[PDB]
């Protein structure tokens, strides 16, 4: 039974880092690869990258240029910060526990980050 | 960049009959020499959290009935929802994990 | 009343290629003898193409033809994963049909010849002076550049490199990368294989027809019509071409 809960400010400044930290409860973080799937409002799911404990990342090559992700195993969490975050990054971020064969098992109830003011 | 699309789609299928659900691929998404699917299927309720349902598009997790079953070939993927019942209206989309990026479906809602 | 000269181009081998599946793989230990099995049709068709040049060589004044500046003209207008040399050279080939140029050129020949003009056989050598050579040429080197992109591309997993999966991921990983990995190039390699065989296939149909019009069309005579030459046939005069071969036939029309 492993478990993903996201966390992070749901109001984020235009042109300014976007941090989620997902934390995994039950199981272990350092099994599988982490991604940060993201589904734009009236969109499809857009896959942004996986990670992975060791420092190993594969992000989107649309977004290879502004997202950076991080696992921390001390804190058992990992999160992603997404820089230049623009109007159109408004969606939900679902953190998902990709399997060795990078299919995901477990999801994780997303937050929704919008961007205004 | 394979583009993954859901022909079916604002299923509006009764309780006791069969709902079909289609993704096809840009291209190819299985290796020619394994002849494996590199394609899964999931399911997402509202206000709940996405659940897998198939992997390698065959394949079935733990925890789905028997009702839902998957099949497909090279491009063309089949979900048939056997005995749809009021706990199978939710959003299902189709995943590939063949090449990177990995695009997803634009998801299908099931409605009663 | 006229004669005539027409040439003809016909493709006999294209560029030897082999792969080394000790070395394609990694610069898994063994995935399988797929890699093996397409080597060895990889080496089947190496064996085709050194068997086509023999089966096409070593089966009024003639300066252009007779050495060789049309073979010149040919060589500089015409341009693991190892490519192996053809076992017959340049110049081996280059002896060889200049040695049955001289076989079949030996003006009594013109007589006995007439059973079954010397301006205008001049006329139709000159207007003489390779499409299909530069098709296949370019076409197995794009072949080639295919394969190699292919090779560095990583198929879905998380780097090109299987020593880079090696040090980056653990082994219960790794292992499933590199079997993506390892799965795709052998992809690619089935891709490449299974197009050199049909297109070794295209090239041992020319090659056999090569061969058979340097049996009989410039052997003797063509005493059938339209398979060699625009009409009825006299000689034919064989000139060698890189990875081709040029016949210059000799026709006379009413
Ligand atoms: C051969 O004859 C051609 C004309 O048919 C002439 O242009 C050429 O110079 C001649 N070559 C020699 C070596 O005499």
């Amino acid at each position: 039974q492993v478990q993903l809960q996201e966390s992070g400010p749901g109001l984020v400044k235009p042109s300014e880092t976007l941090s989620l930290i997902c934390t995994v409860s039950g199981g272990s973080i350092t099994r599988d690869f982490w991604s940060w799937v993201r589904q734009p409002p009236g969109k499809g799911l857009e896959w942004i990258g996986y990670g992975y404990y060791r420092g190993s990342t594969n992000y989107n090559p649309s977004l290879e240029s502004r997202v950076t992700i991080s696992v921390d195993t001390s804190k058992n969490q990992f999160s992603l910060k997404l820089t230049s975050v623009t109007a159109a990054d408004t969606a939900v971020y679902y953190c998902a526990r990709e399997t060795a064969h990078n299919w995901i098992d477990t999801w994780g109830q997303g937050i929704l980050v919008t961007v205004s003011s | 960049d394979i583009v993954m699309t859901q022909s079916p789609e604002s299923l509006a299928l009764s309780l006791g009959e069969r709902a079909t659900i289609n993704c096809k691929s840009s291209q190819t998404v299985s290796f020619t020499s394994n002849n494996k699917n590199y394609l899964a299927w999931y399911q997402q309720k509202p206000r709940q959290p996405p659940k897998l349902l198939f992997y390698w598009a065959s394949t079935r997790h733990s925890g789905v009935p028997d009702r839902f079953s998957g099949s497909g070939s090279g491009t063309d993927f089949t979900l048939t929802i056997n005995s749809l019942q009021a706990e199978d209206v939710a959003v299902y989309f189709c995943h590939q994990y063949f090449s990177t990026p990995w695009t997803f479906g634009q998801g299908t809602k099931v409605e009663i | 009343f006229t004669i005539s000269v027409t040439t003809e181009i016909l493709p006999v081998s294209m560029t030897k290629t082999s792969v080394d599946c000790t070395m394609y793989i990694c610069g898994l230990l063994q995935y399988g003898s797929f890699c093996t099995q397409l080597n060895r049709a990889l080496t089947g068709i190496a064996v085709e193409q050194d068997k086509n040049t023999q089966e096409v060589f070593a089966q009024f004044n003639f300066s252009q033809i007779l050495p060789s500046p049309i073979e010149d003209l040919l060589f500089n207008k015409v341009t693991g994963l190892t490519v192996l040399p053809p076992l017959l050279t340049d110049e081996m080939i280059a002896q060889y049909t200049s040695a049955l140029l001289a076989c079949t050129i030996t003006p009594m020949q013109m007589a006995y010849r007439f059973n079954g003009i010397a301006n205008q056989f001049n006329s139709a050598i000159g207007k003489i002076q390779l499409g299909k050579l530069q098709d296949v040429v370019n076409q197995n080197a794009q072949a080639l550049n295919t394969l190699v992109k292919q090779l560095s591309s990583n198929f879905g997993a998380i780097s090109s490199v299987l020593n880079d999966i090696l040090s980056r991921l653990d082994p219960p990983e790794a292992e499933v990368q590199i079997d993506r990995l390892i799965t795709g190039r052998l992809q690619s390699l089935q891709t490449y294989v299974t197009q050199q065989l049909i297109r070794a296939a295209e090239i041992r149909a020319s090659a056999n027809l090569a061969a058979t019009k340097m049996s009989e069309c410039v052997l003797g005579q063509s005493k059938r019509v339209d398979f060699c030459g625009k009409g009825y046939h006299l000689m034919s005069f064989p000139q060698s071409a890189p990875h081709g071969v040029v016949f210059l036939h000799v026709t006379y029309v009413p």
